[PDB]
C-alpha cells in the first residue's frame, strides 16, 4: 500500500498544472480518492474528492471551478488539473484515499506529498488552543469545537482525528471519534457530545509528538482544524 | 346527409362499447402481470408493454372522440398511440419469430424493441411537422384529407404486412413439426392469430372508398368491431388462458 | 463370532439406555406448560425484502452485530448484506458456485461458505487491499458440506457428507480434531453459547453432541423417522430443536437425554429445511418447505403464527443476537427481514 | 443521508450492476448435467473445446458455451436441488453390459442396474421437464460381444435376431426410452465409440430441440 | 389504409360539407 | 478386521453414552420455563418493542 504523488515544483503566479498520483498496493475502483492540501507554517486544507466511478465530485469553496480532478482505473492514477494558479495556492498536496461502508475507515492512508510553491456556510471546526507542552509519559487530551451538532440521524457521529509527526505524512487514529483505526494504539480514545470532542491520550511517548487535526464529514464540505501543537 | 349519420353514430358505438370492454379486460392483465412477480419473464414483459399500447390507443381514442389549437395535440396523440400498438404487435410478431425459431440477446429485444415499438412510430409523428403547420392548418390539424397524411399509413401499412408474413412463417414451420391432432394446430393458429395481428391483415388497401359504397361499409364495420374488441381477443388468451398464470393466479 | 457377540452387547446397553431414559421422564413439557397463558397471534410483516440475488439461496448467518447479514447462492456470489439499510457492502465471489452453507464470524472479519467440492473457504473481510480474498481453503472432507460455523477467528467447526464433522485449524490447514459417529450423511450442526459444545443431525435420523475440546460423542438423540435437515440451539445451552424431513419438529433436552416436545401438524405435508430460536425461547422459528415460515411456541407445542410470502421454499432462518429481527431466504432469490 | 450513506448507496448501485452483468453473462450459458458409470471418459468434448468437475465447452462459435457438471460420491438425495435448472441431462450407459457382472458377490447384471438408475432420474420429481440426452457407448465392443461373449442374457423378448446385432440395440433403446412415459421428455440417443467425432453435435442439436420446445411450452403455440 | 385514421378523415369531411354543401339552410 | 472394528467403535460408544446421569424430565421443564419466562421482556418477537425503538421501521 503506497500512494506517491508527484509532478509538482515551482509555478510562474498564473501558470497551471497537473499533479499525478501513481497508486499500487489495492484496488483502486471500489476506493474514492480526496485531496488534502496544508500550506507552510499552516493547517490542513480540503481539496477535492472523487468517488468510485467517478459518480460524484466535490471541490473545495475557495478553489472552486478553477481545480478538476479525474479518475484513471486502467491506470491507476489520479490527477488534479490546476488551472488559473495563484500565489496563495502554495502548500504540500497529499493523496487521501477513502472506502465508504458499513464499518468503513475513510482517509485510512495519506500519501507522502507534493510540493508545489508560486512566487508573488460551512462546519468551521474551532481549534483554540495552538501549542500544549506535555511530558513524555503522562495523559493529554486535545480538543476542538464545532459549529453544528456532528450527529445524523443515523446514530453516527462523524468526526476524524489525525496526526502529522514532524516530516512524515498525516496518520488516521480515530475516525467517528469513537472507533480506533488499524496500525494505532489503544491509548488514543475519543469521547464527546456532538458539538464538543476531546481525545485522552494515556501514554504520551515520543511518536505522539506532532500536530492533531479534527474533521468533519457531514456535509460535503469536509471543514478541517487549525490543529494543536505538542512538545515535550 | 341520408341515414350515413346514423351509420357513423353506430359505428361509433361498437367502438366506443368495444373499447370500454378493451380498457378494464387489459388493465385487470397489466395488474395481474405487475403485482404477482412470479409470472415475469421477457415474454411477459413484452405482454405488459403491448397492454398498455392497447390502453393508452382505448384512451386517446375514447379523448379524441370526446373533443369531437389543443385539439392538435389531441389528434396527433391519437395517431401516435394508435402507432405504436400497431408497432408493439409487429414488435411480438419479432420476438416469437426469434424467441423459438432462427435466434439469447436478454438485454437486446427486451430493450432493444422497447425503442422500436414505441420510439419508432412516434419518429414518423414527429416526422408530421413542418408539413402540418405548413399546410391546410386552418384548425387543429383536424385531418381533411389534404394528401399530406401518408407519412403516418406507410409504416403502419408495412408493420402488418411484415407480421402477416411472420405469422405464415411461424404456422408453416410449426405445422410441419406438428404433423413431423389436428384441432391442435387450428388453436394455435387461433390463438395466435390475434396478438400477431392477421385480423386486419385482410382489408389493408384502398386509395378511398365513398361512404355510400358498400366496399365500405364492410371494412368499417370490420376495422372498427375487430381492432376496438382486439382487447378481448389478446387479453383473454394471454393473460387468463394461456397456462401459467392461471395456475399461480 | 465376533460380530455375534459385540451386538447382543449392543443391543443390551441400548434397551439399558432406553429403559434409562423411560424412568427418567416424570412427565412432559405439556405437564409442565399447559398452565401459562397462550403466546398469541405473533404476526410480523416483511420490513425489508434484500432482494438481489439471482439464483436460489441456499443459507443465511447473520453477524454479532446484528447489522450485517451474508447470503449464500448458486449463483456464485456471498453478499454481505446491510440489513438496516438493504445496502450491499460486499459481494464475495465464489470458486465454485456450489453452495449450501455460509458462517459469519464473530468478529465480523471472516466469512466462510463450503458446498459440493468438498472444500471449506475462508473469506477475509478486512484486508489493507480493499478486497475480500481468500485466506486459506480448508480441504480433507471426501464429501460434500453440509453445514459450518466459526468458534473463534481462527477455529471453525464443519459437518460434511462423509459422515464425519471437523474441528479446523485455519492457521495451519489442518484438522485438529476429526469427529466419527454417524452412520449417514451429517446435515446441519449448531453450536452452543460457550464454544465448548456442538451438536449435529444426520440422513441417519439421529442428534449426536459432540466435544470440541477432546472430539468423542457425548450423547446420542434418536425419534426421528426421518433425515434431520436442520438443528439448532437453546440460547440457555441445555436444550437444542431438531428440524427433520418428516414434518415434525422436536425439542431435545441435553441433561434429559429425551424429547421434551414435538411439533407436528396434520396439514403439514412437507419437510423442515432450517430451525432457529428466539432469544427468549418463547418461539420455534421454523421453516417449511411449503413456502411457510411456522412460528411454533416452544412451551405448549402449538401453533404461534404463520409468515408466509415466499414463492419457493424456505432454505435460511435467521433470529438476531439481540432477538430484534427474524430474517427468512427462499428458493426464489429473496430475503425478507420480519419483526 | 449523510455523506458516508450516499456513497455506501453508490457502493451498492455498482455492486447490483457488476451482479446484473454476471447474471446476464450467465444465462447465454447452459447446463448439462452428466451421471452415469462404466463409459463415463468423455475427454472428447474437452479436448476439442481446449466433488464436482465442471468441463466448460465452446460450440458454435461463442453463441453457446456450455458446463458440464459431473458426480460425487455421497447421499443422491440432497445434492439433486442444485441441479432442477439443467437444460439438459446427460446418461452414459455401457453397451458392454450384455454380457455383465456386477462389481459386489451378486455378479447379476450391469445394464439392469443403469436400467433402474435411468428410471429412478427421469421419474425424479426435479427433472420433471429436462431432457435426457443419453450417449449408448461401448459400440464396437458391443458389436463383438454379442458375437463372442454371449446372446441376451436377460432375454425376456431380447434379440430375437442376436445375431443381426441391430435387434439389440433397438431392444436396449426401446427398454431405456419405455422408463420415459410422458410427452414433455425428449430421450435423445446416439451410439458412439472412441474412434468418432460426431459426439458433441448431437449434444448441441439435443440442446437447441430441448430450448425451442420450452420456448413453445412456456408459450401457447405448442 | 388503417380504418381508425379514415372514419376520423371521413367524419372530419362530412362535417366540412356540412356547411359547402349544405348551405340551403336558409 | 476391518467390519469388527466399526462394531467395536460401537461398542465404546455406546458404553459412553450409558455412563451418565441422567436428570427428570420435570427439571429440564421447570428450568426451561425460568428462563422463558425470565426473558420474555428483552424479546422483540414475543413482545413488540415500539415503533419508535425499531430499528427496521
Amino acid at each position: 500500500v503506497q500512494l506517491v504523488e508527484s509532478g509538482g515544483g515551482l509555478v510562474q503566479p498564473g501558470g497551471s498544472r497537473k499533479l499525478s498520483c501513481s497508486a499500487s498496493g489495492f484496488a483502486f475502483s471500489s476506493f474514492g480518492m480526496h485531496w488534502v492540501r496544508q500550506a507552510p507554517e499552516k493547517g490542513l486544507e480540503w481539496v477535492a474528492y472523487i468517488s468510485s466511478g467517478s459518480g460524484t465530485i466535490y471541490y473545495a469553496d475557495t478553489v472552486k471551478g478553477r481545480f478538476t480532478i479525474s479518475r484513471d482505473d486502467p491506470k491507476n492514477t489520479l490527477f488534479l488539473q490546476m488551472t488559473s494558479l495563484r500565489s496563495e495556492d502554495t502548500a504540500m498536496y497529499y493523496c487521501v484515499r477513502s472506502i465508504y461502508y458499513y464499518g468503513s475507515s475513510p482517509f485510512d492512508f495519506w500519501g507522502q506529498g507534493t510540493t508545489l510553491t508560486v512566487s508573488a456556510a460551512d462546519i468551521v471546526m474551532t481549534q483554540a488552543t495552538s501549542s500544549v507542552p506535555v511530558t513524555p509519559g503522562e495523559s493529554v487530551s486535545i480538543s476542538c469545537r464545532s459549529s453544528k451538532s456532528l450527529l445524523h440521524s443515523n446514530g453516527n457521529t462523524y468526526l476524524y482525528w489525525f496526526l502529522q509527526r514532524p516530516g512524515q505524512s498525516p496518520q488516521l487514529l480515530i475516525y467517528r471519534m469513537s472507533n480506533l483505526a488499524s496500525g494505532v494504539p489503544d491509548r488514543f480514545s475519543g469521547s464527546g457530545s456532538g458539538t464538543a470532542f476531546t481525545l485522552t491520550i494515556s501514554r504520551l511517548e515520543a511518536e505522539d509528538v506532532g500536530v492533531y487535526y479534527c474533521m468533519q464529514h457531514l456535509e460535503y464540505p469536509l471543514t478541517f482544524g487549525a490543529g494543536t501543537k505538542l512538545e515535550l | 346527409e341520408t341515414r350515413e349519420r346514423e351509420v357513423f353514430d353506430r359505428l361509433g358505438m361498437i367502438y366506443t362499447v368495444g373499447y370500454s370492454v378493451s380498457l378494464a379486460s387489459l388493465t385487470v392483465a397489466v395488474l395481474i402481470l405487475a403485482y404477482f412477480r412470479r409470472l415475469h419473464c421477457t415474454r411477459n414483459y413484452i405482454h405488459m408493454h403491448l397492454f398498455l399500447s392497447f390502453m393508452l390507443r382505448a384512451v386517446s381514442i375514447f379523448v379524441k372522440d370526446a373533443v369531437l389549437a389543443g385539439c392538435r395535440v389531441a389528434v396527433t396523440f391519437f395517431l401516435y398511440f394508435l402507432a405504436t400498438n400497431y408497432y408493439w404487435i409487429l414488435v411480438e410478431g419479432l420476438y416469437l419469430h426469434s424467441l423459438i425459431f432462427m435466434a439469447f440477446s436478454e438485454k437486446k429485444y427486451l430493450w432493444g424493441f422497447t425503442v422500436f415499438g414505441w420510439g419508432l412510430p412516434a419518429v414518423f409523428v414527429a416526422v408530421w411537422v413542418s408539413v402540418r403547420a405548413t399546410l391546410a392548418n386552418t384548425g387543429c390539424w383536424d385531418l381533411s384529407s389534404g394528401n399530406k397524411k401518408w407519412i403516418i399509413q406507410v409504416p403502419i401499412l408495412a408493420s402488418i404486412v411484415l407480421n402477416f408474413i411472420l405469422f405464415i412463417n411461424i404456422v408453416r414451420v410449426l405445422a410441419t413439426k406438428l404433423r413431423e391432432q389436428y384441432r391442435k394446430l387450428l388453436k394455435s393458429t387461433l390463438v395466435l392469430m390475434p396478438l400477431f395481428g392477421v385480423h386486419y391483415i385482410v382489408f389493408m388497401a384502398t386509395p378511398y372508398t365513398e361512404v355510400s359504397g358498400t366496399l365500405w361499409q364492410v371494412q368499417m364495420h370490420y376495422e372498427m368491431l375487430f381492432n376496438s374488441f382486439q382487447g378481448f381477443f389478446v387479453a383473454i388468451i394471454y393473460c387468463f388462458c394461456n397456462g401459467e398464470v392461471q395456475a399461480e393466479i | 463370532s465376533e460380530l455375534d457377540q459385540l451386538r447382543q452387547e449392543a443391543e443390551q446397553l441400548k434397551n439399558q439406555i432406553r429403559d434409562a431414559r423411560k424412568a427418567c421422564a416424570d412427565a412432559t413439557l405439556s405437564q409442565i406448560t399447559n398452565n401459562i397463558d397462550p403466546v398469541g397471534r405473533i404476526q410480523m410483516r416483511t420490513r425489508r425484502t434484500l432482494r438481489g440475488h439471482l439464483a436460489k439461496i441456499y443459507a443465511m448467518h447473520w453477524g454479532t452485530d446484528s447489522r450485517l447479514l451474508v447470503s449464500a447462492s448458486q449463483d456464485g456470489k456471498l453478499i454481505i448484506w446491510d440489513s438496516y439499510t438493504t445496502n450491499k457492502v460486499h459481494a464475495i465471489p465464489l470458486r465454485s458456485s456450489w453452495v449450501m452453507t455460509c458462517a459469519y464470524a464473530p468478529s465480523g472479519n471472516y466469512v466462510a461458505c463450503g458446498g459440493l467440492d468438498n472444500i471449506c473457504s475462508i473469506y477475509n473481510l478486512k484486508t489493507r487491499e480493499g478486497n475480500v480474498r481468500v485466506s486459506r481453503e480448508l480441504a480433507g472432507h471426501t464429501g460434500y458440506l453440509s453445514c459450518c460455523r466459526f468458534l473463534d477467528d481462527n477455529q471453525i467447526v464443519t459437518s460434511s457428507g462423509d459422515t464425519t464433522c471437523a474441528l479446523w485449524d485455519i492457521e495451519t490447514g489442518q484438522q485438529t480434531t476429526t469427529f466419527t459417529g454417524h452412520t449417514g450423511d451429517v446435515m446441519s450442526l449448531s453450536l452452543a453459547p460457550d464454544t465448548r459444545l456442538f451438536v449435529s443431525g444426520a440422513c441417519d435420523a439421529s442428534a449426536k453432541l459432540w466435544d470440541v475440546r477432546e472430539g468423542m460423542c457425548r450423547q446420542t438423540f434418536t425419534g426421528h423417522e426421518s433425515d434431520i435437515n436442520a438443528i439448532c440451539f437453546f440460547p440457555n445451552g441445555n436444550a437444542f430443536a431438531t428440524g427433520s424431513d418428516d414434518a415434525t419438529c422436536r425439542l431435545f433436552d441435553l441433561r434429559a437425554d429425551q424429547e421434551l416436545m414435538t411439533y407436528s401438524h396434520d396439514n403439514i405435508i412437507c419437510g423442515i429445511t432450517s430451525v432457529s430460536f428466539s432469544k427468549s425461547g418463547r418461539l420455534l422459528l421454523a421453516g417449511y418447505d411449503d413456502f411457510n415460515c411456522n412460528v411454533w411456541d416452544a412451551l405448549k407445542a402449538d401453533r404461534a403464527g404463520v409468515l408466509a410470502g415466499h414463492d419457493n421454499r424456505v432454505s435460511c432462518l435467521g433470529v438476531t443476537d439481540d432477538g430484534m429481527a427474524v430474517a427468512t431466504g427462499s428458493w426464489d432469490s429473496f430475503l425478507k427481514i420480519w419483526n | 443521508l449523510s455523506a458516508e450513506d450516499k456513497a455506501a448507496v453508490e457502493r451498492s448501485k455498482m455492486i447490483d450492476r457488476n451482479l446484473r452483468e454476471d447474471g446476464e453473462k450467465a444465462r447465454r450459458e447452459l447446463k448439462l448435467l452428466l451421471l452415469g458409470t462404466g463409459e463415463s471418459g468423455k475427454s472428447t468434448f474437452i479436448k476439442q473445446m481446449r466433488g464436482i468437475i465442471e468441463y466448460p465447452f465452446d460450440l458454435q462459435s461463442v453463441i453457446f458455451r456450455m458446463v458440464d457438471v459431473g458426480g460425487q460420491r455421497s447421499e443422491r438425495r440432497k445434492w439433486i436441488h442444485c441441479f432442477e435448472n439443467v437444460t439438459s441431462i446427460m446418461f452414459l450407459v455401457a453397451l458392454s453390459e450384455y454380457d455383465q457382472v456386477l462389481v459386489e458377490s451378486d455378479n447379476e447384471n450391469r445394464m439392469e442396474e443403469s436400467k433402474a438408475l435411468f428410471r429412478t432420474i427421469i421419474t425424479y420429481p426435479w427433472f420433471q421437464n429436462s431432457s435426457v440426452i443419453l450417449f449408448l457407448n461401448k459400440k464396437d465392443l458391443l458389436e463383438e460381444k454379442i458375437m463372442y461373449s454371449h446372446l441376451v442374457d436377460y432375454f425376456p423378448e431380447y434379440d430375437g435376431p442376436q445375431r443381426d446385432a441391430q435387434a439389440a440395440r433397438e431392444f436396449i433403446l426401446k427398454m431405456f426410452v419405455d422408463l420415459n412415459p410422458d410427452s414433455d421428455k425428449i430421450i435423445y440417443s446416439h451410439f458412439t465409440c472412441a474412434t468418432d467425432t460426431e459426439n458433441i453435435r448431437f449434444v448441441f442439436a439435443a440442446v437447441k430441440d430441448t430450448i425451442l420446445q420450452l420456448n413453445l411450452k412456456e408459450y401457447n403455440l405448442v | 389504409a388503417v380504418a381508425e385514421i379514415q372514419l376520423m378523415h371521413q367524419r372530419a369531411k362530412w362535417i366540412q360539407d356540412a356547411r359547402r354543401r349544405a348551405f340551403l339552410h336558409k | 478386521t476391518a467390519s469388527i472394528a466399526q462394531a467395536r467403535k460401537l461398542v465404546e460408544q455406546l458404553k459412553m453414552e450409558a455412563n451418565i446421569d441422567r436428570i427428570k424430565v420435570s427439571k429440564a421443564a421447570a428450568d426451561l420455563m425460568a428462563y422463558c419466562e425470565a426473558h420474555a421482556k428483552e424479546d422483540p418477537l414475543l413482545t413488540p418493542v415500539p415503533a419508535s425503538e425499531n430499528p427496521f421501521r
